[PDB]
């Protein structure tokens, strides 16, 4: 041409993860907080060069830690090592250019008494653990020695059936990365005394840039300088295992040459993407973590419902509805298990009762070793316990039944608005109280509070879940059964009924699937969604394996959503319902 | 007796690999090494292939900090290419490779699952992939498994269409299709 | 009319729960210390004697061990010990007749400085803190010093107006046992100058024997005759809070006298009901053993449905029901919580697999600590943390899948045995498997060790319930479940890698375990419903429109598992049959004969 | 009031226990100790009324071994009653205590033997005695009805033997324990 010659970066670092797991497991096993210095080895594969690369991947794994962990034919070994850091600081104000000057330093002294080892390379590192995050920096030392010498170059075309022979001699010899002529043109190792004479050398080039040698050769070159000060003009092959090898007419040239201690200029850091000499951060906590790996494989399974079968159902909408449930029975366990098998993610129980020792078999949150303790409280930590990114929480909360004299004005009002709180912060609300007394105030507010409400009910073999919505009427609008009706039909939502223990699952099931379903877009004109019906209500019995849907409008004269019952509250606030909930007959005067 | 049925014994599987090793270089068989947890019925050194980072440049689909503020000051004064490790294992429970993939970004560090997913073709993605730990290493990476559940099958069909040396390079015809963004060095 | 004067015992212990309740609280077994001495303190009312009692009540509580605590008017506090034993052997072999001397010798030693105070109890006991049994043995020393005295006696009418004043006195005096008359004939405390001159001596005694006072009497006569050895005749009233007090001219005599070093006779270990010196031993597991409170507090919330509602309900014919489950996914688990609610106690899960991460939001057995571990042993686990009583356990084991090549003849040859086995083992067999190729086998098995099986399938948003075995039903198999023609969604059913509806589980198990209870109880004459309602052969349910189908479908000849030329060659071929059913399946419906009719 | 309801205020209570311990002073109230819980509305001394060891002669419905052979050198009942105050349903609140021909304490399900038919599987049960802190299992009958109850035979042809009523009542719960 005739150009100055210039470098491609020698390597491509790529971390495997479990490079990091190995190193973690090492550093867990010290306390000391000391920086660390290890070996580590990487097989170099020059034979595999993704093409969109620019030079030969470094692949670290926990392998890279265990010595010479065996090796294949035609790789190259690459001997180097890993300085760990234990404090951020350390790691941040190293001066990172002071610190690979000295292991450019290092593969000097190797290098001059093999001109083959004078190849290394270098990560430094920090590891948060707990966050599952890693810092790292790849560093290849390149030196020039001394730093004013340079090379002018121009192609060497003729050169060219040389290059096989070389590719060869290389495969074999995978411990070498220079090679010479002697007098026959035969490939032989490095020695000083024979390229004086035969001036040509080949170098085992890391670079797959278009007549850009890697910035190795800066190394050997140095070596050879100084192995041959007199040097002026050689031959350079740049062999590579493609077809993309390249010889070049060579010529030492010096810029500000000092006179009798050479210096010496080191690159090599390597860089990120964005072409930034930047250390690497990388968060593997979806990888690694195993916290983080579950939130994902319980992602992807509600994913795959709607990839395979429902391509139009709406997940998310789902995970974010803030659930209150109102009851931490046998009810409020088995909602609270399809809620998160659904994945809704922000659960709120509230009970103002105890574990007992028959709670157990029948309420699938507690433990024999529960008994004894708060029910709320242990519900959200039983949760937390199966899924625990589960924002689980218990409110220990007394429901003022209706009907009742009270037992403590203050502590009840405190109660009051405590629950009525609750609802205006949740989304949907669950009424899976034990009797229809404790019914009567979460509807109401509910109704005031414009909340989406599914209530449940048992009776001895049936079930009623039902939804007041956003007229649709309210658990309260109509009765429930006739008093006609069968004396097993009448339990229903009897405080004092026994239940076949089948009841609680069936109707826990329907409430959970009518809540996910309404959640839904409803399709035009007809009442269904992508998950199928929305009925207002839903009625089954075991005793004949049956289930009823049925609908009702919402009642004029009804104690609990009537308009003429929500005027009096919004008015008359809780001196209104503490009325209501010792005088029921006042009630009845409001609604007509 | 396989293009019979479609499926390999181990003792063929080993064949149409030692073949594909052969033919396409790139592909070679794990070595002896003391974090993977070895299968009897396969030699030692004979247990899986490997291809190590395959580039990928577009996407199935179409072919506090802190840290950031830290970088920025440790820092001296197209994107996202990506890079697969491909893994070809033997399942007993069929008789038919199963197929692993372990990805990198452009910075050469690992893949979330999340993104290798963007990888996969839509149909092999949303019916026949899932995330699995490869199961031949003990202390274990996560990867995309694929995933029978079928298969040959779909390989029967395309031998609906000679020997079992090429057994593994018929797979890789298949493969293609899950992974159509992902170079073809096979 | 003179008679030799007897005695009956000075108390009936009762023990109360709080009792043995506060000797735990203690910390006594976790003390290496092989005997423990504490006071006890009871406050005895003799106004309130039962009357089928034959004296006052020593009734021991947590109570008892506070040494002052408040006291009632008129309750006579009565001091005592407990001597309580780590080790079995050596309350067992507790020289008695010693032990209770030597307790006799303390109430001497108080008696000699006040006869008030010589009176006194004991407790020995043993306490198995686990098995929740007490063993204890009430101790009276009542002495005879010297042993040689005994009293001759004679009622004595004339002493009447006296009981009231007595009565009145002790009611007010309720730390004194004595009081006697001054020369005045008033009332007033002991006083041995006085006495050896007036010679009356009240007793306030604690028995309601007719006649036959309390044997503490002999405690306080030993002490008279010590301070008045010259006495000889004398007046005793024994005094009770009834109608029942008596006077007696009374006369020390002597049998076999000692020279002018008194030994003592002693006596008092309280006899249980059949009348014997023995020591008591008590279960309060029932009321003390958690474990044992619960247990019984679950079978109680059943015997109220039997009670309030289904009076000819058999609560014991499931609760004995050996049950297995193929199966530990999202069926087993919730299969497994409702057989506890309906008091089931033998479960036996049976699943090769392991906890994934997905899995514990689905299965109600597991928490997110416990994934990567094996699944059944862990179910069998979880069950026992809920219900410990549980006769659960887990067994690890592969059920091989029909028209899947064997990977290893051996270890599933001997799955198949270990399967048929769990199974003749059980009384129901509920299949809650993935796929149906693997309910082929353990359908057959529970064919031919005649079992009632019950099947619970899943599809993405509706479920198959069905029983088997046990007019002629058929199997699972027998008829094509769904129609290749049927929607995308029916067809989902018993697929494995099928996305299911969270709810559809949930339904799945409460039917099938109702299905199974009913299924346990009488029919009725004529009718298919039991006192539980139907028993229906097949239940589908349907997510999308909350509806439910029953059905009922005949037993099929050619079927893959039921047909008689599959019976047949099962019988008689064993595993060599199935082992070429599961990997050429043609060869089954080659025998059922479904491969003639094709 | 009461007659009219069918219940008592904390204080009728207090009235009507000191009423019935007056005249059959075989029931007390109970002593401040310290394993008591107690209630604020009523005073420490005045919390709820007992009776020892009332004797059961028949049941209801008709009204080691070794080791003990070594150490050697049906039948009646015994009930404990106690009377407390519901705040729930305004009223008189029982509970029972009991023990065997030897002193011991009975299970749970030997003292239902003891409980008439009707009561028995409809309305008791097995319960901590409520006002003592750690407590001790009974029998238990639910004030639920009870007055109801106590307003029918109140209506015979004065407040302080409101619990003299009650009584009779509860004897026809445990008609084998001895009344008077
Ligand atoms: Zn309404
Ligand atoms: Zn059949």
């Amino acid at each position: 041409s005739e150009r100055v010659l210039s470098y491609a970066p020698a390597f491509k670092s790529f971390l495997d993860t479990s490079f990091f797991q190995e190193l973690s497991r090492l550093k867990l096993d010290v306390l000391k907080l000391d920086s660390t210095c290890q070996p580590l080895t990487v097989n170099l594969d020059l034979h595999n060069i993704p093409k969109s690369a620019d030079q030969v991947p470094l692949f670290l794994t926990n392998r890279s830690f265990e010595k010479h962990n065996n090796k294949r034919t035609n790789e190259v070994p690459l001997q180097g090592s890993i300085f760990n850091f234990n404090v951020l600081d350390e790691f941040k104000n190293l001066d990172k250019q002071l610190f690979l000057h000295q292991r450019a330093l290092e593969c000097w002294e190797d290098g001059i008494k093999d001109i083959n080892k004078c190849v290394s390379f270098v990560i430094i590192s920090f590891a948060d653990l707990k966050k599952y995050r890693f810092y790292y920096w790849l560093g290849v030392p390149c030196f020039q020695r001394p730093s004013s010498t340079v090379l002018h170059v121009r192609p060497e075309p003729s050169l060219k059936g040389l290059f096989s022979k070389c590719q060869k001699w290389f495969d074999v010899n995978y411990s070498k990365w220079v090679c010479i002529l002697d007098a026959d043109d035969e490939i032989v190792n490095y020695d000083k005394c024979i390229i004086r004479k035969t001036k040509v050398l080949a170098i085992r080039d890391t670079s797959t840039m278009e007549n850009v040698p890697s910035a190795l050769t800066k190394n050997f070159l140095s070596v050879l300088q100084y192995d041959v000060p007199d040097l002026i003009d050689f031959k350079l092959l740049i062999i590579r295992q493609n077809e993309g090898s390249f010889a070049l007419n060579a010529t030492f040239a010096s810029i500000d040459p000092q006179s009798s201690n050479p210096d010496m200029k080191v690159s090599g850091w390597e860089r990120n993407v964005q072409g930034k000499l930047a250390p690497r951060v990388v968060d593997l906590s979806s990888l690694l973590d195993p916290l983080k790996i579950a939130d994902q494989s319980v992602d992807l399974n509600l994913k795959l419902m709607k990839w395979r079968i429902l391509p139009d159902l709406n997940l998310d909408i789902i995970k974010n509805t803030k659930v209150l449930l109102l009851g931490a029975g046998t009810l409020g366990c088995y909602v609270s298990r399809a809620l998160i098998a659904w994945g809704v993610r922000k659960i709120t129980f509230v009970d103002n009762g105890t574990v007992s020792y028959s709670n157990p078999v029948r309420q699938a949150l507690y433990n024999f070793e529960d008994c004894g303790k708060p029910k709320a409280e242990l519900a959200a930590a039983s949760l937390k316990r199966i899924f625990p990114l589960m924002d689980a929480t218990g409110v220990k909360l007394s429901i003022p039944m209706i009907g009742h004299k009270l037992v403590n004005e203050e502590a009840q009002h405190k109660d009051f608005d405590r629950l009525r709180a609750l609802i205006k912060e949740h989304d949907i609300i669950f009424l899976l109280v034990d009797s229809r007394e404790s019914r009567w105030l979460p509807s109401l507010l509910s109704n005031i509070e414009n909340k989406t409400v599914i209530n449940a009910a048992l009776g001895f073999d049936s079930y009623l879940v039902m939804r007041h919505g956003n007229q649709l009427g309210c658990y309260f609008c109509h009765d429930v059964v006739a008093p006609t009706d069968s004396l097993t039909d009448r339990t229903l939502d009897q405080m004092c009924t026994v239940t076949r223990p089948g009841v609680a699952m069936m109707a826990s099931s329907l409430a959970v699937e009518l809540m996910t379903s309404l959640l839904q877009t409803k399709y035009s004109g007809s009442e269904t969604t992508v998950l199928g019906d929305i009925p207002h209500q839903i009625r089954g019995f075991l005793h004949n394996f049956s289930i009823l849907k049925l609908e009702t409008p919402a009642y004029e004269h009804c104690p609990a959503c009537s308009p003429k019952v929500i005027e009096a509250f919004t008015d008359l606030g809780w001196e209104f319902v503490k009325k209501a909930l010792e005088h029921p007959l006042y009630l009845e005067e409001i609604s007509g | 007796t396989f293009l019979t049925t479609g499926q390999i014994t181990p003792e063929e599987f080993v064949q149409a690999g030692d073949y594909l090793a052969h033919m396409f270089p790139t592909w070679k068989w794990n070595e002896e090494s003391s974090d993977i947890s070895y299968r009897d019925f396969l030699p030692k050194n004979k247990q899986f292939l490997i291809i190590r980072k395959v580039p990928a440049d577009k996407r199935a689909e179409q072919a506090i900090d802190d840290i950031d503020e830290l970088i920025q000051d440790m820092e001296i004064k197209m994107a996202q290419e990506r890079y697969y490790d491909l893994y070809i294992a033997y399942s007993t429970s069929y008789r038919v490779p199963k197929m692993y993939i372990v990805g990198f970004n452009s910075n050469g560090s690992p893949l979330s699952p999340e993104q290798m997913f963007e990888d996969i073709s839509a149909d092999y993605r949303t019916k026949t992939a899932t995330i699995e730990k490869l199961p031949f290493y003990k202390n274990s990476v996560l990867s995309v498994s694929i995933h029978p559940c079928k298969h040959a099958n779909v390989m029967k069909i395309l031998l609906d269409k000679l020997r079992v040396d090429q057994y593994l390079i018929v797979f890789l015809k298949f493969i293609t299709s899950v992974t159509p963004s992902i170079q073809h060095d096979y």
